[PDB]
Parts: structure tokens; C-alpha cells; sequence
């Protein structure tokens, strides 16, 4: 970390992976497009 | 009321209810409270409905409110509170969140609203209820409407209880050629209801009935009955009639054109200009067609009809059908040869976009009005000096000028400010960029009102504040580095003669301070000019217009006005005392905007904007320019002297009486002057040395502000503790921009010991309170206001220095808390 202690290590906040063994996992938005069921509270469209 | 919100699905039900509230609101046998409580109910309903469906009630007021009768009185507060309210609805291009945004029915409409109450205010009689009344309005609807707004049924001529009355047919004559147009035209009317008729299955059948679906006129035209010939022919004759006494001159130029067939009209286009001149036929038929059902109200005896508001007022869906008949009619007339008369209105009409946004004809009629403002300020003028008249011929133009257009003027440039602004390359504003016409226009508008203020506070009297406080918005408001760029000589003559005027004002009230006409001067620059000066003076600063604005004559100006204001400084008269605060700020933003180094005119070879080198030697002779830079006036010393003498003082430690000129004009020149030339001196940020950068016009380094901010502290310090030192406030502020460049070794040279004399005072306090505490009855009621006013001298020190420190510790606490610093450890301690 560049600017923790700088802003945040006084004031007292922890970085958020401090104490983890192993790096944090992370999901990101696949621009794939893929079929799902209709959502049953969908604005626009009703499936009967 | 509130549950009213979110009422889509019922639009129609909820019109129809506004609209017979208004109706009931507007109606006679009401007695006043009654009246009220419609009024109540109307507006509580509009305070929560959606600004999306109120359409039909703005198309409605938009032809009430105009008149501006008793009955306008309610609907201009509604427009007021539906405006300022939902005005992001209509101004931001995205919308108001939730709502959507607005369409080109409902801006046009806001339109004629604005222009509608505009015209009949100016042409009525003052009546103060009316006008406190309206005064909002217009400024709520001029915020709504974007400045940039074009309106897509622009007119010019704008020719004109609707009375929709058609031009009189019977009157004129038909031609022949026209009459063989006619029935040509009617066969085709025949045949095209025919092929709707098809279209709705329709048969040829002896009788008639939709029953049966039979219809005995489906017969070739040939055999179309005489009377029905008569009946399909006589609209048209009529139309055609109306457009020969609309002076619509239609020549056969070019050639001319059972089984239900359309023949094909919509292939033929009407060009813009005769889709204009179907637009008016089309109002025509609307005018014929309310006739009618105006008929059916006499007939009634007492009503309204739904649809009897005008054709413009209506929107595109009612309009289409009448739009549709007309275009028809002319597709017609052009297959036919016959084309109508369009004169010279369409290309007079034509201007372009610029010409028809809303802020450029805001701007014409506020210059028009300042045209105006000329003439009654002239015969004021006259009529004041001698020749008591109480006639006051343009008493209205006065009471509108100084009720309406000032506060409208300051409103809608205060909203309205980055658009003009904004610039194709950088747009501040949310979005739009003001064309160069109109930021010529404005700066125009700023020069004009200051022109006819000159002099003049005392005539404008209780309004004077007002006029100031609309040359302050225009001047924060005025685009100086594109007029100057490109603009008219005649807006760039006017802005320099402001300059130049200003200039002279300053120098005679520099002159009369140094010691009638005397009076008038001295209120005028330290009530107008002086404050509209500095903002104009700050704006250019804030936007770096200075090496664009401040050139050649302007620039010369500027000389004058720096010159006279520091020459100010000998005198101790005081007038002087009272006044060298303003001063002192004018030069400060003077400094902080000019483009030369005028305290180094040793390096002025290097500066690319100096007169002296813009100009030629053959010129700058013609002027008064001197041969040397440094003969524009010595008066002022260069940067290294003025700097050992305010060095020399603090080291001295003199007080504010001895050098009050030094604390109020001198150190906030400087705190101006530095800034802008270290970002231009060496020791600066060097994106130009790939080049051959010239040399640096200034010597500029961070030495010279680490030895004013040190010697600024010196300066507070010796004057601690004084009982009256309301100059500390005002230094503190001007000496806060200078802090960034501050140097480390500042804190233990001047910071840590002048908060440790703060402390001990503050300590010394503490204990006399602590004693007066310990005391009691006189002796605790004694001295306590002794330690309340030296609490209170203690504050304003507190308050003098802090707002220094903040900005120091601010640019080092990464520095401080990076690597441990026993001083910084001490300030914290102190």
C-alpha cells in the first residue's frame, strides 16, 4: 500500500485483506451472453 | 393531494379533473373564500403531480395567463411553483430522475408562456401587486427553458374567448384554371374516400347504410351525382379561396393531373417553406373548423369547447389531421403546376439556429431594452438637473426596467453562467456552449449597463444595488477571451472603453482623496465601480483570460488604474483609511489578472504579451506609450526592493500605524503578484522546454514566497495582542494562497514559536479566568469583562493565524508522517 499510512493507518481502518493466507478472490462481468429462466418478477416481460 | 403521485395509468382522468378545477377557479357567483379554496386545490394538486401531465393545463394557461387580467393572478403563482420545482425537467438535456424529460410541445409552450407574459408586462401600467406577481414567474420560466432551446415552429411575422375567425372566401373570386384544378382535386377526393371506404370493405350498394355496407355513390365520377359533385368540389373551392385572399398566388408552372383507387399525393413533399405555408392553411381549416363548433356554443347558449385552444397551442396529434388535409390540398395544387406565393417570408424567416435560440432573442430584447434604458435616463437625467417635471413620460418604462429586467437580468445569468462560458474545446456547463453571437452580446449587454450607470447612481437611488448587482453577475458572466479572439470592433471598442473610463474615474477619485462633481465621483467608484472592477478583474484571474483580455490599450488602462491606485499610498488622509481596504483588494485581483511583470521591468524583453512588444516603435508613439518600459511609472518599485522593505519592516518590527499602506495595498499585490509569475518563471513546471522556450519574463522562485509568508507571519506577530487589528482577517485571507509553496524550515523558523507565544497568551488567560472563578460577588463580576475581551483579542489572533498553519500543515502532513519530525511533534504539542 502506497498512501495507508499517509490517510487511514491513524484514523484506523484496516486494509481489507490484512490478515488473509491467500489472495482474495474476485468475479467479474462476463460480457458472454447466456439463457437464464425469465425472472419471475420481471418489469416487462410474463411468462404463463 | 400527495397521492396523486404516480398516476399514469389514469392521465386521462386526472386532466380532465385539473381542467375543471381551473374551470371552476375562473368562474363568476364565487365568493372569495371559495375562490381561495379552488386555488388552494389546484395548486396542492400541481405540487404533486407529474410535470409529464400537466401539458394540457399549460396549453391552456399558455392562453389565459397573457392577458394578464385579475383572474392571471393564480396561474402566474402556479407557473412559479411548477417551474421552480421541476425546472430540471425541461433545462438538462437527461431529465428530472424518475420523471424522463421534457418534449418540444411542452418547451414551445414554455416558450410562448415566457415571451406571452414578457410582452404584456412591458406594455402595461405599473401596479406593484401585478409585477411582484410576474417578476417570479418570468424568472422561473426563463430557468426551465434551456438557453439553447430552438423552436422547431419558428416564426417571424407571428401574426396574432378564442376567436377563430377564417379569412372571408365569399369575398375573393376562383379562376378558371383553378376551377378546373377544383375539379380535378374532386375526383380525387372522390376516389381517395372511395379507396378508404375499401379499405373499410365498403360496397356499391343503391341504398345507404354501415349495416348493410352498401353506399350508392360508388360510382365512377362521371356518374358521380351533380349535387354530390357539388358538395366534394365546394370545400376545396372555398380553401382555395381563402388561400387567393391569403394572397397565395397558384399558377398551372407545370403539367397537370366502381374501382376505389388513392392516386398517389404523399410522393410529392412540401419543402420547409410550403410546409409553412400548409401550416397556415391548415390553421385556416382550424379557424373554419372552431367557427363551427363556436356556432354549436351559440346554439348551446353558454359552454366551452374542449378543443377551441389555438392551432400553435395545439400539439402535433390534433394538429396532424388538419396538417394532413392541407398538405393534401397543396400536394395537389404542385401535380397540378399550381404553387403558392412565398414572397420573401421564408428566407427572412430562415436566420439560422443561432438566431432562433431562446437566450439569443433574450439577449436582443434586454439590448433593445437597454436602448431604451439610454433614452428615459437621458430626460431623467435632464429633468433632474433642472425643470422639475413630474409628468415622467416613460414612467412605466422606468418602474419595468428597474422592477423586472434587473432581477430577471441577475437571476438568469446567475443560472445560467457556465453556458455562456463554455466553449466548443471546454464545456463547463451540463451541456451547450454559447454561440459567439451571444457571448458578444452579453458583453455588449455588460458594457451598455455600466455605460448608463456612470455617474448616475444617485438617479437609480434605492435601485442602485440592484444595477450593481447585475453588473457583478454579467461580469462574472462575460466571455472576455472570445470577444476579444473574434468579435465585432464595435463590442471590442465598447469593452475597451470601459476599461478606459474606468481608468479615468479612478485616477480623479485618486486625485480628489489626495485633495458636486467631487461627490457624485467619490460615491460612484467606491459604490459601482470599484466592486464591479475587482469582480471583472477576479473573473479574468479565475480564467486565465488575462493574456488574452489585457492587451494594448486595456492594457494601458490597466497601468493607469495600478498606478493611481498604489500612488494612493503617500496619502494618510482619513478618507484614505476608510477606503484603502477596496483599494487594496482592486489591486490585489489588478495583479493576480495582468499579463505583464510590472515589478520586473528589467525582463520585460521576454514578455509576449506586453505592449511593448505587440506594438511596434512606430506606433506606441502615436499613444502617450514612454520610449521605456520601465517610464510607464517609476512610483512602484521593482520586486527586489519592495521586497527588502516589507523584510525591513518585519525585522523592525513595526506597527500597523506606521506602514498602514504596506498591510492593505502592497502585501496583497504581492500575495497576487507571486503566485501567477512563479507558474511563469523559472522553477516551474517545465512542459515548453522541449522547445526553444524564450527566456523567463520574471525571476520569480519559491524563495520569494517563502520570504513574504515568513515575513507575513513576522508582521501578525509584532501586532499580537493589539486591541483593534481588523486588518488581520483580511491579510490572513490574501496570504492564504501563498502557503503552498511554503518551505519546510518555515515551521520551526516562524511557526513553532509564534504558536508558542499564542499558547503562553492563551495559558495567561486561563489562569486570570481560573482567578476570577476563585473569586467571587464584585470581585468575580469585576475583570470579567477584562478576561472576556482578552479572550476575545486572543481569537482574533487564533482566527488571524490558523487559517494560515491549516494550508501549511496540509501541504506537509505526508511529509511529517512519513518521517517523524520532532517539530511537528512540538506543533501538535502546542
Amino acid at each position: 500500500l502506497r498512501f495507508f499510512a499517509i490517510c487511514g493507518l491513524q484514523e484506523g481502518f484496516e486494509p481489507f485483506a490484512i490478515n488473509m493466507q491467500r489472495p482474495v478472490t474476485t468475479w467479474f462481468s462476463k460480457s458472454l451472453p447466456q439463457f437464464e429462466p425469465v425472472p419471475l418478477e420481471h418489469p416487462h416481460y410474463e411468462v404463463a | 393531494a400527495p397521492l396523486f403521485a404516480g398516476t399514469e395509468h389514469r392521465a386521462i382522468m386526472v386532466d380532465s379533473m385539473l381542467h375543471t378545477v381551473y374551470r371552476l377557479s375562473r368562474g363568476r357567483s364565487l365568493t372569495k373564500a371559495q375562490r381561495d379554496v379552488i386555488e388552494d386545490c389546484l395548486m396542492a394538486l400541481c405540487r404533486y403531480i407529474r410535470p409529464s401531465m400537466l401539458q394540457h393545463l399549460l396549453r391552456r394557461l399558455v392562453f389565459d395567463v397573457p392577458i394578464l387580467n385579475e383572474f392571471a393572478k393564480m396561474p402566474l403563482k402556479l407557473l412559479t411553483n411548477h417551474y421552480e420545482r421541476c425546472w430540471k425537467y425541461y433545462c438538462l438535456p437527461t431529465g428530472w430522475a424518475n420523471f424522463g424529460v421534457t418534449s418540444e410541445e411542452e418547451l414551445h409552450l414554455t416558450r410562448k408562456l415566457f415571451w406571452g407574459i414578457f410582452d404584456s408586462l412591458a406594455h402595461k401600467k405599473y401596479d406593484q401587486e401585478l409585477y411582484r406577481i410576474a417578476m417570479p414567474c418570468l424568472c422561473a420560466i426563463a430557468g426551465a427553458l434551456p438557453p439553447d432551446y430552438v423552436d422547431a415552429s419558428y416564426s417571424s411575422k407571428t401574426e396574432k374567448n378564442f376567436d377563430p375567425r377564417p379569412v372571408e372566401t365569399l369575398n375573393v373570386i376562383i379562376p378558371e384554371k383553378l376551377d378546373s384544378f377544383i375539379n380535378k382535386f374532386a375526383e380525387y377526393t372522390h376516389e381517395k374516400w372511395a379507396f378508404d371506404k375499401i379499405q373499410n370493405n365498403w360496397s356499391y350498394g343503391e341504398n345507404i347504410d354501415e349495416e348493410l355496407k352498401t353506399h350508392p355513390m360508388l360510382r365512377p365520377y362521371k356518374t358521380f351525382s351533380e349535387k354530390d359533385k357539388e358538395i366534394y368540389r365546394w370545400p376545396i373551392k372555398e380553401s382555395l379561396k381563402a388561400m387567393i385572399a391569403w394572397e397565395w398566388t397558384v399558377e398551372k408552372a407545370r403539367e397537370g393531373e366502381y374501382n376505389p383507387q388513392p392516386p398517389d399525393l404523399s410522393v410529392v413533399t412540401l419543402s420547409r417553406e410550403l410546409q409553412a405555408m400548409a401550416e397556415q392553411l391548415a390553421e385556416n381549416y382550424h379557424n373554419t373548423w372552431g367557427r363551427k363548433k363556436k356556432q354549436e356554443l351559440e346554439a348551446k347558449g353558454g359552454g366551452s369547447h374542449p378543443l377551441l385552444v389555438p392551432y400553435d397551442t395545439l400539439t402535433a396529434k390534433e394538429k396532424a389531421r388538419d396538417r394532413e388535409k392541407a398538405q393534401e390540398l397543396l400536394k395537389f395544387l404542385q401535380m397540378n403546376g399550381y404553387a403558392v406565393t412565398r414572397g420573401l417570408k421564408d428566407m427572412e424567416l430562415d436566420t439560422s439556429s443561432i438566431e432562433k435560440r431562446f437566450a439569443f432573442g433574450f439577449l436582443q430584447q434586454l439590448l433593445r431594452w437597454m436602448d431604451i434604458s439610454q433614452e428615459f435616463i437621458a430626460h431623467l437625467e435632464a429633468v433632474v438637473s433642472s425643470g422639475r417635471v413630474e409628468k415622467s413620460p416613460h414612467e412605466q418604462e422606468i418602474k419595468f426596467f428597474a422592477k423586472i429586467l434587473l432581477p430577471l437580468i441577475n437571476q438568469y445569468f446567475t443560472n445560467h453562467c457556465l453556458y455562456f462560458l463554455s466553449t466548443p474545446a471546454k464545456v463547463l456547463g451540463s451541456g451547450g456552449h454559447a454561440s459567439n453571437k451571444e457571448k458578444e452580446m452579453i458583453t455588449s449587454l455588460f458594457c451598455k449597463l455600466a455605460a448608463l450607470v456612470r455617474h448616475r447612481v444617485s438617479l437609480f437611488g434605492t435601485d442602485a444595488p440592484a444595477v450593481v448587482n447585475c453588473l457583478h453577475i454579467l461580469a462574472r458572466s462575460l466571455d472576455a477571451r472570445t470577444v476579444m479572439k473574434s468579435g465585432p470592433e464595435i463590442v471590442k471598442a465598447g469593452l475597451r472603453s470601459f476599461f478606459e473610463s474606468a481608468s479615468e474615474d479612478i485616477e480623479k477619485m485618486v486625485e480628489n482623496l489626495r485633495l458636486k462633481g467631487v461627490g457624485q465621483n467619490l460615491t460612484y467608484t467606491t459604490v459601482a465601480l470599484l466592486p464591479v472592477l475587482t469582480t471583472l478583474f477576479q473573473h479574468i484571474a479565475q480564467h486565465q483570460f488575462g493574456d488574452d483580455v489585457i492587451l494594448d490599450d486595456v492594457q494601458v488602462s490597466c497601468y493607469r488604474t495600478l498606478c493611481s491606485i498604489y500612488s494612493l499610498g503617500t496619502t494618510r488622509n482619513p478618507y484614505v483609511e476608510k477606503l484603502r481596504p477596496a483599494l487594496g483588494e482592486c489591486l490585489a485581483r489588478l495583479a493576480a489578472a495582468m499579463p505583464v511583470a510590472f515589478l520586473e521591468p528589467e525582463l520585460n524583453e521576454y514578455n509576449a504579451c506586453s505592449v511593448y512588444t505587440t506594438k511596434s516603435p512606430r506606433e506606441r508613439a502615436i499613444l502617450g506609450l514612454p520610449n521605456s518600459v520601465e517610464e510607464m511609472c517609476p512610483d512602484i518599485p521593482v520586486l527586489e526592493r519592495l521586497m527588502a522593505e516589507i523584510g525591513g519592516l518585519a525585522e523592525s518590527g513595526a506597527r500597523y500605524t506606521e506602514m498602514p499602506h504596506v498591510i492593505e495595498i502592497t502585501l496583497p499585490m504581492l500575495c497576487s503578484y507571486l503566485p501567477r509569475w512563479w507558474e511563469r518563471g523559472p522553477e516551474a513546471p517545465p512542459p515548453a522546454l522541449p522547445a526553444g522556450a524564450p527566456p523567463p519574463c520574471t525571476a520569480v522562485t519559491s524563495d520569494h514566497l517563502n520570504s513574504l509568508l515568513g515575513n507575513i507571519l513576522r508582521i501578525i506577530v509584532n501586532n499580537l495582542g493589539i486591541d483593534e487589528a481588523s486588518w488581520m482577517k483580511r491579510l490572513a485571507v490574501f496570504a492564504q494562497p501563498i502557503v503552498s509553496r511554503a518551505r519546510p524550515e518555515l515551521l520551526r523558523s516562524h511557526f513553532i514559536p509564534t504558536i508558542g507565544r499564542l499558547r503562553k497568551r492563551a495559558g495567561k488567560v486561563v489562569a486570570e479566568e481560573e482567578q476570577l472563578r476563585l473569586e467571587a460577588k464584585a470581585e468575580a463580576e469585576e475583570g470579567e469583562l477584562l478576561v472576556r475581551d482578552e479572550f476575545s483579542v486572543l481569537c482574533r489572533d487564533l482566527y488571524a493565524l490558523y487559517p494560515l498553519l491549516i494550508r501549511y500543515v496540509d501541504n506537509n502532513r505526508a511529509h511529517w508522517l512519513t518521517e517523524p519530525n520532532p517539530n511537528a511533534e512540538e506543533l501538535f504539542r502546542m
